[PDB]
């Protein structure tokens, strides 16, 4: 005889080939496409600011500014970004006390509430 | 009385400035956001600008000038950080009107631009990609070859014929080759991201690249204003081609150590600059093209380079410096402090989070050339149909193989748009056909229709593979032609395949003939399942000798005790068992025969 006639195991090399895997033909592609997307391309306009500067004894103003006096409630839905490991703590500081941010800018976000949880979104199905 | 005047005298351009602060705090905020408050608490922040910007445009009656550049920020700002892509659209809509009654010539066409590119990309849908293509037909026929936005347009257009590469290759690729031309008198930054563009799609299409684009790929690194980040994916372009054609990349490692010194230091900004005429840029956010992203993802493609020399402790580069690359590339995503955008901040951690599924996967790889099984399971990945590859090669290999269910792994795989996986999947299910005809019992006509399905087979595994760039890649070459010969002749099969005349059978001959003979003593990449189906078959085929034959049949039945093979181990060793007794070697008869016993028993168990 010869050790493993009679036996089930494959004897041509053909039907050997059906139980191995092509391992040097490695796949490549998905390498090529991870530096092929500049994250961003964009036309810009060089031009010169065209609003021009406020007095600056006007950032002195104390009281709060109500930027939109009506607009908000078609409130606006924010893009919640996929793959992001989200978190639940308040150990962090409050809106008003983030830098920076002027004083102004400040007291216009006092009374205001925060962007609902449910207005920041992965997608919407329209 | 003059705050109350100053108030609502500058109110306008106070709010406008307020705006700018939220965004500025929102940057700031943005890397840092790592809980659902900070999410809400960022997304307060550009509302608050939003709001801001929105005062300005809805409220007061601007100058044009005013006009263009709150309504382009606004629009910007939508597009990029919300789903309100309709609202967009109205403003950018608005703006159109009123520039069509004014010279403003460029202002005009940069809100066409937005409409034409930015917005389709926002929307998330080829489908909206494909109209834009006839809005820019219209757009173009009006403008001189020589005008700049002539170029960006058939640019936007090229992206728009990017969605459906079905048989749209062949247009998006003339495409580019006549904006290469338009483009190759303007700025040379410029015509240097078109042409990177294009060696990149071709690369993700799979289709040969001509070598006069090599050339002139190559001649962007050369002693030129080209930006550096722009020279550094050229280079990094050209190694995947040479990584693709499975060549060898030493000479490229060493432009990259000339690059890498010569250029030091170069700081490093994330974003080209390129002046494309009086009054406009374009603006390329490159986050990647830096001297420790570049040294870090070189390791990844220097790793998938050697991967199949895995068995060898001398090129096993990839199993030392896989998991330095796993590493770094979660420091950099830990690390990542970028002033930007959260869905910016959020894209640049999705490609450490690729670089590391890629990782994971080769490492997989490796572990299924060297043993059985994975120890610790095979990982999901982000790729889902490199899952069901792993999957497959790991169930194909076990002990007791189920091979339908191997078959359908491969067949789901021959459906695949990626176009190098659909090669792998033909490939497959081809072996695992031409395994069926030869152990075929059913009698003609059993053994006609299995014939039948093996030379469809083989004709869809041929028709995949010359329409590819990998005709130019040996590795596959040499497959190919091997692959040819094991349904074809009769120790391999046990019903070969004959065919009229064949013109075929002389092409793949002289083709086995010419590696057999010149990597026995350019030469193949060193991948052990290669030379083992390559000395196994030219020894079989081609050799006269019989104390040759016995130094080829000892040398494949020892090369699979270098990685995991074991059935290839026992078919090299009943050959060369009968060499051996050919050839009067009793001792070797000896040897063979005991190493063969303990063989059949692993198997059988």
């Amino acid at each position: 005889t010869f050790p493993g006639e009679d036996t089930r195991i494959p004897k041509r090399i053909s039907e050997a080939l059906s139980h191995q895997p092509l391992n040097h033909l490695v796949p490549k592609r998905e390498l090529s496409r991870l530096l092929s997307k500049p994250v961003q391309i964009s036309v810009q306009l060089e031009s010169e600011d065209a609003f021009e500067e406020v007095p600056e004894e006007l950032w002195q103003y104390p009281h709060p500014i109500d930027l939109d006096p009506l607009r908000l409630e078609q409130p606006l839905r924010f893009r919640r970004p996929r793959g992001a490991r989200l978190d639940y703590r308040e150990d962090s500081s409050e809106i008003a006390d983030l830098p920076g941010m002027g004083q102004l800018a400040r007291a216009c976000l006092s009374g205001t509430q925060l962007v609902d949880s449910a207005a920041i979104v992965e997608s919407i199905e329209s | 009385m003059v705050m109350a005047v100053n108030l609502h005298k500058h109110q306008k351009n106070l709010v406008y400035r307020l705006s700018q602060q939220y965004l500025a705090a929102a940057r700031d905020l943005a890397a840092d956001v790592r809980s659902e408050k900070q999410l809400q608490q960022y997304y307060t922040l550009v509302r608050q600008c939003v709001h801001g910007l929105r005062y300005v445009k809805d409220g007061f009656q601007l100058t044009v000038e005013e006009d263009i550049q709150v309504t382009l920020q606004l629009a910007r700002v939508l597009l990029e950080e919300t789903h309100e892509v309709e609202l967009a659209e109205q403003y950018l809509g608005s703006l159109r009107t009123r520039l069509r009654t004014t010279p403003l010539t460029d202002a005009r066409h940069a809100v066409e631009f937005q409409l034409l590119y930015d917005v389709p990309l926002a929307k998330e849908d080829r489908a909206e990609l494909r109209q834009v293509v006839r809005h820019t037909t219209g757009l173009l026929e009006e403008l001189a070859d020589s005008d700049a936005w002539a170029w960006l347009f058939r640019y936007c257009r090229i992206i728009g014929l990017e969605a459906g590469g079905a048989r749209s290759n062949s247009a998006v690729l003339q495409e580019y080759l006549k904006l290469l031309q338009l483009v190759s008198a303007g700025p040379v930054g410029l015509h240097a991201f078109v042409l990177c563009s294009c060696v990149a799609f071709i690369l993700d299409r799979v289709v040969e690249l001509d070598r006069s684009l090599l050339t002139q790929l190559r001649a962007l690194r050369k002693a030129t204003a080209i930006p550096l980040q722009l020279q550094m994916w050229s280079l990094l372009l050209d190694l995947l081609v040479a990584i693709q054609l499975d060549e060898n990349i030493m000479d490229l490692l060493t432009d990259f150590k000339d690059f890498f010194s010569t250029h030091k230091d170069a700081d490093g900004d994330d974003t080209v600059v390129l002046s494309i005429k009086e009054g406009v840029n374009v603006r390329l956010f490159v986050p990647l093209f830096n001297y420790h992203d570049c040294k870090n993802i070189l390791l990844l493609f220097q790793s998938v380079s050697y991967l199949t020399t895995c068995y060898s402790k001398s090129s096993n580069f990839s199993t030392k410096f896989l998991p330095k690359v796993l590493k770094t590339s979660q420091e950099l995503k830990e690390t990542l402090q970028k002033r930007t955008s959260l869905v910016h901040v959020q894209s640049i951690r999705n490609i450490y989070d690729k670089v590391v599924d890629l990782c994971r996967f080769y490492q997989t790889w490796e572990s299924l050339i060297l043993s059985e099984r994975v120890e610790g399971g095979i990982p999901r990945l982000q790729y889902s149909e490199y899952n069901i590859l792993l999957e497959a090669i790991s169930s194909q290999q076990a002990q007791q193989a189920d091979l339908s269910h191997v078959g359908r792994l491969y067949s789901t795989l021959t459906k695949s748009k990626d176009p190098e996986l659909r090669l792998i999947g033909i490939a497959h299910l081809y072996t695992l056909i031409v395994a069926e005809l030869s152990s075929c019992s059913e009698g003609p006509e059993g053994i006609s229709e299995l014939t039948q399905k093996t030379t469809d087979a083989w004709e869809q595994l041929q028709h995949a593979y010359l329409s590819s760039s990998l005709v130019q890649n040996n590795v596959w070459k040499c497959s190919v032609a091997i692959l040819w010969a094991i349904s074809r002749f009769e120790p391999f099969s046990g019903h070969p395949i004959h065919s009229s005349s064949n013109d075929q059978q002389t092409l793949y001959m002289q083709q086995l003939n010419e590696f057999f003979t010149d990597n026995a003593l350019f030469k193949l990449k060193k991948s052990l399942l290669l030379h083992f189906l390559l000395n196994y078959l030219g020894g079989t085929m081609l050799v006269s000798d019989v104390q040759k034959r016995c130094d080829i049949s000892s040398s494949c039945f020892q090369m699979g005790k270098q990685q995991y093979m074991p059935g290839m181990r026992y078919v090299a060793g009943i050959w060369h068992l009968m060499n051996s007794t050919v050839a009067m070697k009793t001792k070797e008869v000896a040897i063979t025969r005991a190493k063969l016993e303990g063989l059949v028993d692993k198997m059988l168990n």
